[PDB]
């Protein structure tokens, strides 16, 4: 799956592999899979683009 | 509506019964006015044949080709088409017509089709699984034999692996034999791979040379080059036609154009692939076709 | 993206209808797509299949 | 009973022409078909020619015209006529016989004769 | 008749970025107004596209692979760049294809060439030096047409060999651009279609010597190699590709 | 066994090696006519018949379909779509007497 | 047969292997080369059939 | 047999994927359902029917 903002914003994308381990494929593991190309914050925001199992993406860089 | 609702009594309010479609009035066939004939005396006719594996290819185009003395002669024993009727050949105009004249004997007459199996299909001439065109095979007995034997056509008895369809193998390579190597005699004798036919006129059915010629065709891609005899029509504007364009067949109205259409381009595709346009031969004219008027009743 | 919902609506019917127009142009195993193509080629019992 | 024997090697000036024979013995030399088959010094082997009892000559794509095969049944012999010999023909020529009933293994071998091509 | 060019500098052969550049007309069809999906031999985008140099001393006529299908770019003024050389073996054991593009007409025989080791044209400080082959024996395809052809020009050429059939794809663009390949995207129209029906697996380029030894024009050429994949085409108004989409070069085209 | 008498086995229930019989050098002739030699080691079949004589050598190719001869007509016959390969090979060291 | 006679006259032993392919079970079967194994890969297994 | 409308759900959807799984065990009136089968033991063209 492919987690993008608008490409009148920008062109930055990031790639969930959905119930993928990282260690089989900015690599961050989620139980939705593993999502390559988000930097994990430990802020909580509003959820913009939903990646699943809590895990939310949005667009300031890509974040999770 | 009594027949649509399947009752003689009909409640009031609207009923969806037929689709009315306004059917054509004549059929216009445009055609290239190209004149020349197809030398097909030159591929069936000719003296010589070459071997199957190393089979003659000739590229036929730009000449119209007159089917009907092919499927009308009583010469050939055999004449299988596929992907296409030999009756609607004369009909239709092809692009990149292949000959491929071999002689094989009598009972590998079975092994030129697509998804045979044997030793002519793998090693020497193998056919696509979406073969189009047609296998003509006939015997050639008092041509082909010699009462002491022809030995003129041979076949490669064993390759490593399987041809791909249309692929000719005229590399005569000495192979081995297991375990040891082809170093001098000193090994294991090397084994040769192509093998002659044994000719002669007294040997029985089966066995009787048959010459082959398999003709290939590809389905309406580029501007078609080979063509049938059929005539061209005069071409109508703002009518509902059936018409034909080189092979291209359908229903529509031929209306002028404001498409700038490149001079590599001939037709155009809607998102259903069907024609939406089209360029006719001889004039070079572009023709725009809208489908005939239709809608519910 | 206030009138996602409608827009949402629109777009699903739209994008059937065009997946229903492309159904046409695959072939399910078939010599083509085409069935003029396949009415100008073939006699009756080929082409009936 | 069977054996095959070659002559016409030697060492010989480029573009002149040789003739090398292969005499069969033991065997009658109809219903077999007959080889020219050449091997070079740190190469593998290499096929020259085929002839059959028509008299048929089919040769290798690679090597057009340099040679000529000329089978002869009288006395059972094969010859070959080589012309505009070149410098890269040095090589160790070899007489083979497959039966025309079966596939083409190549039985019996000759000895092998030695052609070394020099200025 | 044959000549060593043997003035020639020793220099690596270079590297750079091909862009979005590479995409030709895969069929025959006109659209207008649409996004159309097609898998077929494509140039992937920003590849690495090999780069070689005629200067003065550059003269780079090396032995390049075919592969699947050639991408050839030409930054090209003066005219130095005439044709190309097609086969396996490239001598009279197998049957090769030639294009020439001399000061009259552009000529493509299929024949069984005696190549040279250097393939030349010359031009006298008029044309009068041609040194490609040595004898053409078994000719079976010949067709002859129209000239095809700071750098001034570029010439994008799509070379194809698929069921017997060589496609050439061509478009000339006026540049002024002084090193490197300009970036932005033009879609190669279709030049012809060859009957050849041969094995391809190498290629050579023709140049043009200036005599006034020899000395090299200022030109530089740029072979890239296709690969089968998917792009998405946009269609017009006017039935021109004006943008393209690699399907499989990153996420976001994806 | 002779001509006319040929002993067939019936080759059934096992695992049959042919790389080492095609690998086999004592063998003149491996000549197959319905298969692959290549192919055997690969395929399954459900019984093997081995039919083994000894003849002549001008008449091993009498064993062939669609070949007249006289141990074809009289002795051994083999079908127009018979699948299988001959083997055959030189025994004078061994069957051969000088009485 | 006699060992001062050429090629031709030579007693040649013929051994002609024929195949059935009824509906009877396939019991001849080609011999059944094992490689190694592979553990912890994402390998194409075939375990006796 | 409190919650039984969530584990009706529950079952629903677990019975729904195990039917959808056993389904790949019917060859539908081919020859074997194991794809490899019929690619080994037919030619392309009966395989591909
Ligand atoms: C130009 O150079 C090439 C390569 O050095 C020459 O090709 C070689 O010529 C020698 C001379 O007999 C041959 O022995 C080699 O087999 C050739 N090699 C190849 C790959 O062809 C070529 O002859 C030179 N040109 C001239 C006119 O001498
Ligand atoms: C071959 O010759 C016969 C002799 O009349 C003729 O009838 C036949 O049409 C010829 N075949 C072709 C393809 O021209
Ligand atoms: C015949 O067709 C060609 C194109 O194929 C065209 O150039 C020519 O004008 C046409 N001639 C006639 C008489 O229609
Ligand atoms: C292109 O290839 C060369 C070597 O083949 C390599 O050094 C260079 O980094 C490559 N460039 C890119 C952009 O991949
Ligand atoms: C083309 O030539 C190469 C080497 O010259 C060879 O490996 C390849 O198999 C050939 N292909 C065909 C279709 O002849
Ligand atoms: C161009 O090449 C053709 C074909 O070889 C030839 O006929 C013609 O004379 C050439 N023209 C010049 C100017 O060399
Ligand atoms: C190719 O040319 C050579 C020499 O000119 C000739 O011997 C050969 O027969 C030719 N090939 C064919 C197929 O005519
Ligand atoms: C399409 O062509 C018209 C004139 O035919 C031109 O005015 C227009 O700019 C063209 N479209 C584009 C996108 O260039």
């Amino acid at each position: 799956s492919v987690i993008t903002p608008g490409t009148n914003t920008s062109n930055q994308v990031a790639v969930l592999y959905q119930g993928v381990n990282c260690t089989e494929v900015n690599v961050f593991q989620t139980r939705a899979g593993c999502l390559i190309g988000a930097e994990h914050v430990n802020n909580s925001y509003e959820c913009d683009i939903p990646i699943g199992a809590g895990i939310c993406a949005s667009y300031q860089s890509i974040i999770a | 509506t009594k027949c649509t609702l399947k009752s003689f009594t009909v409640e009031k309010g609207i009923y969806q019964t037929s689709n009315f479609r306004v059917q054509p009035t004549e059929s216009i066939v445009r055609f290239p006015n190209i004149t020349n004939l197809c030398p097909f005396g030159e591929v069936f006719n000719a003296t010589r044949f070459a071997s199957v594996y190393a089979w003659n290819r000739k590229r036929i185009s730009n000449c119209v080709a007159d089917y009907s003395v092919l499927y009308n002669s009583a010469s050939f024993s055999t004449f299988k088409c596929y992907g296409v009727s030999p009756t609607k050949l004369n009909d239709l105009c092809f692009t990149n017509v292949y000959a491929d004249s071999f002689v094989i004997r009598g009972d590998e007459v079975r092994q030129i089709a697509p998804g045979q199996t044997g030793k002519i299909a793998d090693y020497n001439y193998k056919l696509p699984d979406d073969f189009t065109g047609c296998v003509i095979a006939w015997n050639s007995n008092n041509l082909d034999s010699k009462v002491g034997g022809n030995y003129n056509y041979r076949y490669r008895l064993f390759r490593k692996s399987n041809l791909k369809p249309f692929e000719r193998d005229i590399s005569t390579e000495i192979y081995q034999a297991g375990s040891t190597p082809c170093n001098g005699v000193e090994g294991f004798n090397c084994y040769f791979p192509l093998q002659s036919y044994g000719f002669q006129p007294t040997n029985g059915v089966g066995y009787q040379p048959y010459r082959v010629v398999v003709l290939s065709f590809e389905l309406l891609h580029a501007p078609a080059t080979v063509c049938g005899p059929k005539k061209s029509t005069n071409l109508v504007k703002n009518k509902c036609v059936n018409f034909n364009f080189n092979g291209l067949t359908g229903t529509g109205v031929l209306t002028e154009s404001n498409k700038k259409f490149l001079p590599f381009q001939q037709f155009g595709r809607d998102i259903a692939d069907t024609t939406d346009a089209v360029r006719d031969p001889q004039t070079l004219e572009i023709l725009d076709i809208t489908p005939c008027s239709f809608g519910g009743v | 993206s206030a009138l996602g919902k409608l827009q949402d609506v629109v777009n699903q019917n739209a994008q059937a209808l065009n997946t229903l127009v492309k159904q046409l142009s695959s072939n399910f195993g078939a010599i083509s797509s085409v069935l003029n193509d396949i009415l100008s080629r073939l006699d009756p019992p080929e082409a009936e299949v | 009973e069977v054996q095959l024997v070659e002559s016409g090697g030697g060492v010989v000036q480029p573009g002149r022409s040789l003739r090398l024979s292969c005499a069969a013995s033991g065997f009658t030399f109809s219903s077999y078909a007959m080889h020219w088959v050449r091997q070079a010094p740190g190469k593998g082997l290499e096929w020259i020619g085929n002839i059959y009892h028509d008299g048929s000559t089919f040769y290798n794509p690679s090597l057009k015209s340099l040679v000529t095969i000329s089978r002869d049944d009288s006395t059972n012999t094969l010859y070959l006529q080589m012309n505009s010999l070149r410098a890269e023909d040095t090589a160790i020529y070899y007489c083979a016989r497959v039966w025309l009933y079966g596939s083409g293994y190549m039985d019996v071998w000759g000895k092998g004769t030695l052609v070394t091509v020099s200025s | 008749q044959c000549v060593n060019l043997t003035t020639r500098t020793q220099l690596p052969p270079a590297y750079t970025n091909s862009f979005t550049r590479g995409v030709y007309y895969p069929d025959k069809v006109f659209r207008s107004s649409v996004l159309h999906s097609t898998q077929d031999l494509f140039l992937p985008f920003f590849s690495n596209v090999t780069w070689f140099h005629a200067i003065h001393k550059r003269f780079d006529n090396p032995v390049l692979p075919f592969n699947d299908g050639v991408y050839f770019a030409s930054t090209e003024k003066s005219n130095i760049i005439r044709g190309w050389i097609f086969g396996t073996t490239l001598d009279s054991k197998t049957q090769s294809l030639l294009i020439v593009n001399n000061a009259t007409n552009v000529v493509i025989k299929v024949c069984e060439f005696q190549f040279c080791n250097d393939p030349f044209l010359g031009v006298y400080y008029m044309e009068s030096e041609f040194r490609v082959y040595s004898s053409a024996n078994n000719c079976t395809f010949e067709y002859v047409s129209q000239p095809f052809l700071n750098f001034k020009n570029l010439r994008e050429f799509v070379f194809k060999n698929i069921d017997g059939y060589f496609k050439i794809y061509s478009k000339h663009t006026p540049i002024n651009l002084v090193r490197d390949l300009p970036q932005g995207f033009s879609a190669l129209e279709p030049l012809v279609d060859l009957p050849i029906g041969i094995n391809i697996t190498r290629f050579q380029t023709l140049l043009a010597l200036h005599r006034s030894g020899w000395t090299a024009g200022a030109a530089a050429y740029y072979v890239g190699y296709l690969q089968p994949r998917t792009f998405l085409l946009k269609y017009n108004e006017n039935g021109t590709i004006t943008d393209a989409v690699d399907c499989a070069l990153d996420p976001l085209s994806e």
